RNA sequence: UACGGUGCUGAAGCAACAAAUGCCCUGCUUCCAGGAAAAGCCUCUAAGCAUCAGGUAACAUCAAAUCGUACCCCAAACCGA
RNA sequence: CGAAGGUGUGCUGUGAGGCAUGCUGGAGGUAUCAGAAGUGCGAAUGCUGACAUAAGUAACGAUAAAGCGGGUGAAAAGCCCGCUCGCCGGAAGACCAAGGGUUCCUGUCCAACGUUAAUCGGGGCAGGGUGAGUCGACCCCUAAGGCGAGGCCGAAAGGCGUAGUCGAUGGGAAACAGGUUAAUAUUCCUGUACUUGGUGUUACUGCGAAGGGGGGACGGAGAAGGCUAUGUUGGCCGGGCG
RNA sequence: UAAGGUGAUAUGAACCGUUAUAACCGGCGAUUUCCGAAUGGGGAAACCCAGUGUGUUUCGACACACUAUCAUUAACUGAAU
């Protein structure tokens, strides 16, 4: 799909094809668009149902003027890309109250645990909350283990019984454990043998009435796709305030009829995550994906990220000293690096997303991120008042850096500049 | 016999500045410079007709220019044209424009 | 603001190789 | 006075080499004649809007043109052109002793 | 038309590389180059081409 | 507030006297040296028109094209190197 | 295994010079004999270029003098901000024509140009910037004068000039007040208007020239009256009590 | 004629070409704005304005063609007689 999204813009083209008409750049773009859909993975008997309401419009419609309509269009695209999926209802995945019972319904494994990861992990970081967790299954291996990793690896007791083969019990125990000790927010998933789905949720029978969850989740892996429907849509019966996600995203190919069947359910979603990583996954709402053409935006995000800093300085004393009386140094500079990384300033986006007012060029994004570290190297390989006077770095004082930082000179002297022109350009003003 | 009018290529892209879509904001009068021989009249038609704008009353202008690029003597003019058609809010385009 | 600072910002790290 | 097509395992009768065979050419009538037979190094300042710096530098469109034998299945030499009937007649394509295309 | 693909029918039809099969051109036409993506092939192989059916007229024509 | 300036809001807002080389004044008076032209404009008819066309007025509407317009201008942008 | 040319040395001749050779140089040079000459400069207040001298001397362009605190910057007497101070004000202000032809505004940079420094400029490099039915030119009209079918002259060139056609410095139609841009402005926006031509509807009617008549349409000087621009005082309104 | 090419400063870009139809060279032809004898009148050369036709016409009207002087002839006219 990813390569269509580049439809986008292949479409931002006055020149047109052939045709004179250009009238076709429409048509092709959709089934193009169109295709590139049912090939990876996506159910189609719906399809027409798409391809069609977008005509519908059409013949019933034009863009308000003052306005060029190829770009409408899109809204229309895009608007239907919406209903197509995950149409319209904003996941409600916060607190009703607290603690919490996640039953954590899995198919046969796959994200089977995982997922849970992330999840929790997400949670946490993410309001005085107390996590907990707990193996929720036993049939197949490796549950606690694995998982088990993380769990400290992050900062996240949980709990569980080797070997032990009997959900119900340990669950129960689990819970009021955390309960007992107050904590906010359980996660446990679970699972069965039976060769059958009614089987598997069969099992949440009993799992469910008698435990007494507020909030259940089922997931599967886009590796099913469309086919999955089914399955869940089993259970949007079973439990309605089902919600689910799909695990891997970047772990697949097919995706879209996954995560399309779901939708053509009333299905219920929530995140979705690209895969690995204890953070790849990600919250959900149609639109947010899709974002930026067929899905995933920020900044808007990373955009907003500039409030947080352009307005924080505000925030060494905002005044801390209402003025003009030299209360700060400039070394943020390598302040904006920490953040960031230390939490957020991974690449903030940074993508750039439009090229948008100006398109400009290929490694200005793309050619420093990833590595951006370097800058950093020195700074840090510097005493404070250096940055604060950017203007006294002698060929000598700085090779020290140069190596110091362990970087072959050339590398600085070759930046020193993307500070003191950075400003010169970035302070005109008037 | 057909008149010999560049019923299409009359004009040529926007000329866009800090004028540019500021003076979109007063009457959705966009700039866009025509050619030397346009004559408003001939402008009226070429963005109404076949770009869709439904525009009224323009403006046009003219404008040099001369540099010197190389070291000594080479030296030049170069001319160019000016327009700001007009639209009236009822009859919009579902503007072309963005960020 | 969003647009400048944030731009400012990145052709800076990108342009100063250290 | 063009003499390769698409390769043409080359010699050097004379610039710092004896007889290293090569392939590119691209010798004409208004261009060049690039050939392994020769290369160098040093690379040119980047200023870094983007480094364009890829980095790198040996031969690039290195010297010496024409005057340069081209293969010969035995020894060096043998220059070429001589001419034949038909077989197109867009170019004379032939050998010196025996022989025409490689 | 092409070549000697031009030599066929008689109606200017085909003359109207300029007429929705020119609009294109007018898009990517903003100095200051913008719209490096790919295969921006935005050269002029239709102007050239707008002449030889200019061209031919005459001959069936006239001279 | 960027330090230049910005968005909003906003009172009274009259009378008396005094003037011009400006205006009535292409005037009035007077003098000898006795003070452009042509078109527009108004009007009168010729040939011609001969229930027509045209004319006048009211309003309705369309048209009013194309060049110049930046800045210096008793001066650091013009004439004096 | 270093030509010419350049710079030293030794020997040699009566001399103009010759030879050898160290250094530099990076390619050509030419015994001998004979031949053809742009064949040898210190001078011509000689031509051209380069460099001295005077001499770090005179001078830095109106005697309307400037002081200070900040800012920026590698550096500030000169640039930006501020408070003082002084100068012009029938102007040293404002507007336009003539002429100039981007000098305008923004960002930048300080080599050369600024009679110094220069972060500053009418300097460099970029961009941006002059929007009309009512202002002007085109355009109707003609002045002086120019050109001039045919025509009259004149060795040729060509001169003169009838019809006629050009030619403003003069006559012909119509818009103002607020607002706004970094820079445009009776051109853009708002509010309120106006001129002329075509077409149309209505009403009433004799229309019609390159022609006739009127009219445009015109001096100098002087003498008022009335009025407006506009100023002053009061009233009114807002503000302060030193 | 061909394995190479899109003139130069001029690269870069986007392209065109390669065992019978790129590029290049030669012949013939097409197009050839405007000013300039300049030739429709005008004119401070590159611009101002007009008469008669023409098609389209979204039927508003516009773009284009012809309209210089003079002589030979011809045709038609036609003063003072
Ligand atoms: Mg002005
Ligand atoms: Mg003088
Ligand atoms: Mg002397
Ligand atoms: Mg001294
Ligand atoms: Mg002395
Ligand atoms: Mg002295
Ligand atoms: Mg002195
Ligand atoms: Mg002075
Ligand atoms: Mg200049
Ligand atoms: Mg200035
Ligand atoms: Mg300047
Ligand atoms: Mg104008
Ligand atoms: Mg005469
Ligand atoms: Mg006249
Ligand atoms: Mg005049
Ligand atoms: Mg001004
Ligand atoms: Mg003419
Ligand atoms: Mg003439």
């Amino acid at each position: 799909f990813d390569n269509l999204t580049d439809r986008l813009s292949r479409t931002l083209r006055n020149i047109s094809g052939r045709g004179r008409l250009t009238e076709d750049n429409v048509k092709d773009t959709l089934r193009e668009v169109r295709m590139a859909l049912l090939e990876a993975d996506v159910a189609l008997p719906v399809v027409r149902e798409f391809i069609n309401r977008v005509k519908e419009k059409a013949v019933g419609h034009e863009v308000n003027k003052s306005l060029t309509p190829g770009q409408e269009f899109v809204k229309i695209v895009r608007n239907e890309l919406v209903a197509a999926m995950g149409e319209e209802n904003q996941t409600l995945n916060l607190a009703a109250q607290p603690p919490a019972v996640v039953l954590m319904a899995g198919l046969q494994g796959a994200g089977k645990t995982t997922s849970v990861g992330k999840l929790g992990k997400f949670l946490r970081e993410k309001h005085k909350k107390k996590v907990l967790v707990v193996s929720a299954d036993v049939y197949r291996p490796a549950a606690i283990k694995q998982l088990e990793t993380l769990a400290e690896q992050v900062g996240v007791d949980f709990f569980p019984s080797d070997v032990g083969q009997k959900p119900v019990d340990i669950v129960n125990a689990a819970l009021k454990e955390a309960k007992l000790k107050f904590y906010d927010v359980l996660l446990v998933d679970t699972a069965g043998r039976l060769h059958v789905d009614e089987a598997m949720m069969d099992e949440i029978k009993q799992v469910h009435a008698s435990i007494n969850p507020v909030e259940t989740l089922f997931v599967v892996d886009a590796m099913t796709g469309q086919d999955a429907a089914n399955t869940a849509k089993a259970f949007n019966e079973a439990l309605p305030l089902t919600g689910v996600v799909l695990t891997k995203v970047d772990g697949d190919a097919r995706g879209g009829a996954a995560l399309s069947i779901r939708h053509i359910t009333g299905k219920p979603i929530k995140f979705l995550g690209v895969g690995e990583k204890t953070e790849a996954l990600e919250p959900f709402h149609p639109d947010r994906i899709a974002s930026r053409i067929l899905g995933m935006g920020d900044v808007l995000s990373l955009i907003e990220d500039i409030e947080s800093k352009v307005d924080r300085a505000q925030a060494e004393k905002l005044a801390s000293k209402l003025k003009k009386g030299d209360g700060f140094d400039l070394n943020d500079f390598l302040e904006q690096l920490r953040q960031m990384k230390n939490m957020g300033g991974m690449a903030s986006l940074m993508g750039k997303l439009p090229g948008m007012g100006q398109i400009p060029d290929n490694v200005k994004s793309q050619m420093d991120d990833k590595v951006l570290v370097r800058m950093e190297a020195i700074i840090n390989s510097m005493t404070m008042k250096e940055r604060a006077k950017p203007e006294i770095i002698k060929g000598s004082r700085k090779r020290r850096i140069a190596a110091g930082c362990g970087m072959q000179v050339q590398d600085v002297n070759r930046l020193l500049k993307q500070f003191d022109d950075m400003q010169r350009m970035m302070k005109k003003m008037k | 016999m057909i008149r010999e009018e560049r019923l299409l290529k009359v004009l040529r892209a926007p000329h866009v500045s800090e004028k540019a879509s500021t003076a979109m904001e007063k009457s959705n009068t966009i700039v866009l410079k025509v050619a030397k021989d346009a004559t408003k009249a001939e402008i009226k038609a070429a963005v109404q007709k076949l770009f869709e704008v439904e525009v009224e009353v323009v403006n046009t202008l003219v404008v040099k220019g001369k540099v010197k690029r190389h070291g000594q003597r080479i030296g030049r003019r170069s001319d160019w044209k000016k327009a700001y058609v007009t639209l009236k809010e009822g009859q919009n385009l579902d503007f072309v424009g963005g960020a | 603001l969003g647009f400048p600072i944030n731009f400012l910002t990145l052709y800076v790290t990108v342009q100063h190789k250290k | 006075a063009a003499k390769i097509r698409r390769d043409d395992e080359v010699i050097v009768l004379t610039g710092k080499d004896k007889g290293k065979r090569g392939k590119v050419k691209n010798v004409l009538s208004s261009g060049k004649v690039i050939v392994e037979g020769i290369n160098l190094v040093k690379k040119h300042q980047k200023p870094v809007p983007a480094l364009n710096q890829p980095g790198g530098i040996v031969e690039k469109e290195a010297a010496i043109q024409v005057s340069n034998v081209a293969i010969f299945n035995a020894a060096t030499g043998k220059a070429d052109r001589v001419g034949f009937r038909f077989e197109d007649g867009k170019k004379v394509r032939f050998f010196k002793s025996n022989s025409e295309t490689i | 038309m092409k070549a000697k693909e031009l030599r066929e029918k008689s109606v200017e039809e085909l003359n109207t590389e300029l007429l929705n099969l020119l609009r294109e051109q007018f898009n990517l036409r903003m100095q200051a180059a913008s719209g490096q993506l790919q295969q921006s092939h935005l050269l002029k192989q239709v102007r050239r081409d707008v002449a030889r059916v200019k061209t031919l007229l005459n001959e069936k024509a006239g001279a």
